[PDB]
């Protein structure tokens, strides 16, 4: 089956705030930098993947420019990277230089922001969707007792309520940066607690942090990989109106979730 | 045998059923980067079938044989009678429903074949508890003019829901709303592409999670979403297991 060994594929890479990985001005010189930029059909947002672990736009290779954190990711001649292992993408969308362990990162959300190779901390600003379809995915999120997450208290809290199809606040926009956004106000992100004395999951202004990065795992959990923990119904009791961050256990059903889209 | 009865068909019960069905089917499953279990393959015919019992509003019961390689029905028993798709593994007769009066249905276990023979499509075939109930009845007596749509119903309500949480959830929403439904583009596009998604996922290993080909999955607003990699929650948090496709 030659289908099992695809020779290449051309796609986009979208990340923070739904913006795209873009070679600035489509410049083709060795070391021409990659940036955040609104998604479109332009050649310099087109990334071709290969079995050799190279990611290419404009015939050249996505790369780091430095062994230490803080420097731009660029495109360079692919011949230069002839003896390097290249990129590895984790199943959560972390794009990592195999050798240096540095990861594709967006230190700000605005258009034209320089992408840099940074130390991995599982922030949302380090989370990428590799894929031609770059739009947020609108969904309901179904948990315990078949109830829906609802955004509450003027979009400041979140908990389970009986699912209602019309209901605006039960709709969630799943961004390419692994954020879970209030559909109706996409500046607002579902966030793990910032007060250490609480585990309460809440809604806050999107900021690219570890607290706002979520992963829908094949095993039915909603994971925050940075905090090695998962979204959970407090005490397996939906009537407590509280969703917390917990270690992954099989003791109840409160760590099980479904996406309905 | 794993069991779902009409007399005890809540959302929770249905959910346990589908959950336990996935577990059983995925015993010995292999795993890739995606983490979605891949069904066993080249399984000896003596081990290839998993039996499930469905019971309707009469206290009446059929036992369906699921091929653990492809999560499809091969055959079923009703009392002293059994029925095999002509599609079935050709030795299945010697292994399942041995002392019954075995019969061959003159069609394959595929939606295409079933829709041609019955003259009716999934889009126009309702799904719900009483359709589940009645489908079982029609199969028990083997009333030939209802057998195809009965399969459309049961395949989707048992096997395709096992394949896809989305579909599981349509059946849950149906149970709780006390509302029948017909599948839309969203559900059908998953059914259509089970095989292709399995292939792309397994092939994606050699391209950092990226598919050799895009797959169109509709949402509930009938908008197409091109899934050309492993990085879509609508795939990853939906497809519960895959057909074995690549070494
Ligand atoms: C997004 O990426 C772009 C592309 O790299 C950044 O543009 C550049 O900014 C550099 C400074 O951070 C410039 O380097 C300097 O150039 C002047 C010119 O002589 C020099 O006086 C400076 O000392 C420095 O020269 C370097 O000195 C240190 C040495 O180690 C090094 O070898 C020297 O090159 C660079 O020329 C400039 N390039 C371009 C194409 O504009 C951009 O940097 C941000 O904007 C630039 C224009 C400048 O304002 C920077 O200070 C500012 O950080 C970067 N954007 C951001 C937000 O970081
Ligand atoms: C991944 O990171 C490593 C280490 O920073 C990069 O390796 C260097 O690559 C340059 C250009 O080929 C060489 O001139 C250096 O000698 C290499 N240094 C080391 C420590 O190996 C590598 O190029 C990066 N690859 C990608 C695809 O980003
Ligand atoms: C049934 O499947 C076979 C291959 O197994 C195919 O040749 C044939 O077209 C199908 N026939 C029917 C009865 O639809
Ligand atoms: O200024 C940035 C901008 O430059 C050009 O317009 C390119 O076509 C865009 O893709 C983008 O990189």
């Amino acid at each position: 089956n030659e289908q099992c060994s695809p020779q290449q594929r051309t796609t986009r890479i979208s990340g923070r705030d739904g913006l795209c990985v873009d070679v600035y001005g489509a410049l083709t010189a060795d070391g021409s930098r990659v940036i955040l930029y609104p998604c479109g059909q332009q050649q310099n947002q087109q990334w071709t993947f290969y079995p050799d672990n190279t990611i290419r736009s404009l015939g050249k290779c996505l790369a780091t420019s430095a062994l230490s954190s803080g420097s731009n990711v660029v495109i360079t001649n692919c011949d230069y990277l002839r003896y390097d292992d290249g990129w590895m993408v984790s199943s959560s969308g972390t794009m990592m230089n195999k050798s240096s362990h540095l990861v594709l990162t967006a230190n700000a959300a605005t258009s034209r922001t320089n992408l840099t190779g940074e130390n991995n901390v599982f922030a949302a600003k380090q989370a990428w969707r590799i894929g031609n379809y770059v739009e947020p995915i609108v969904t309901t999120i179904i948990g315990l007792r078949h109830m829906c997450l609802e955004a509450t208290d003027n979009d400041t809290n979140v908990w389970l309520e009986s699912c209602v199809k019309n209901k605006t606040k039960q709709y969630w926009a799943l961004y390419s940066d692994d954020t879970i956004r209030v559909n109706n106000n996409r500046n607002l992100c579902v966030s793990s607690s910032t007060d250490s004395s609480s585990k309460l999951i809440v809604i806050r202004r999107c900021d690219g942090s570890i607290n706002q990065r979520w992963v829908f795992t094949p095993q039915g959990t909603i994971s925050n990989p940075g905090y090695e923990a998962v979204m959970d119904v407090a005490q397996n009791d939906v009537y407590l109106k509280k969703i917390v961050l917990s270690s992954a256990t099989d003791k109840g059903n409160g760590q099980q979730w479904t996406v309905f889209y | 045998n794993l069991s779902l009865s009409q007399s005890n068909f809540s959302a929770d019960t249905y959910k346990s059923f589908i959950k336990n069905l996935r577990k059983q089917l995925t015993i010995g499953a292999s795993y890739g980067s995606a983490g979605i279990p891949i069904l066993k393959h080249s399984v000896p015919i003596c081990e290839r079938f998993l039996l499930v019992d469905l019971t309707n509003g009469d206290n009446e019961t059929i036992t369906l044989a699921i091929n653990v390689e492809d999560a499809g029905f091969a055959a079923y028993r009703a009392a002293d009678r059994s029925y095999f798709f002509q599609n079935a593994p050709p030795i299945a007769s010697y292994v399942i429903f041995t002392d019954t009066n075995q019969n061959i249905m003159n069609f394959n276990n595929t939606f295409e074949s079933i829709e041609i023979v019955g003259g009716t499509t999934r889009s126009e075939t309702p799904l719900g508890i009483m359709h589940f109930e009645a489908s079982i009845f029609h199969l028990f007596v083997h009333d030939e003019n209802y057998v195809p749509t009965s399969f459309l119903v049961l395949i989707q309500m048992v096997l395709e829901a096992a394949k896809f949480k989305f579909i599981e959830q349509k059946v849950i929403h149906s149970i709780m709303d006390m509302e029948d439904f017909t599948p839309g583009l969203a559900m059908l596009s998953l059914e259509e592409n089970w095989t292709q998604l399995s292939l792309q996922l397994q092939a994606s290993e050699s391209l950092n999670g990226v598919f050799g080909d895009s797959v169109s999955l509709y949402n509930s607003m009938d908008e197409p979403i091109g899934v050309d990699s492993m990085y879509y929650p609508i795939l990853t948090a939906n497809m519960a297991f895959q057909l074995y496709q690549c070494p």
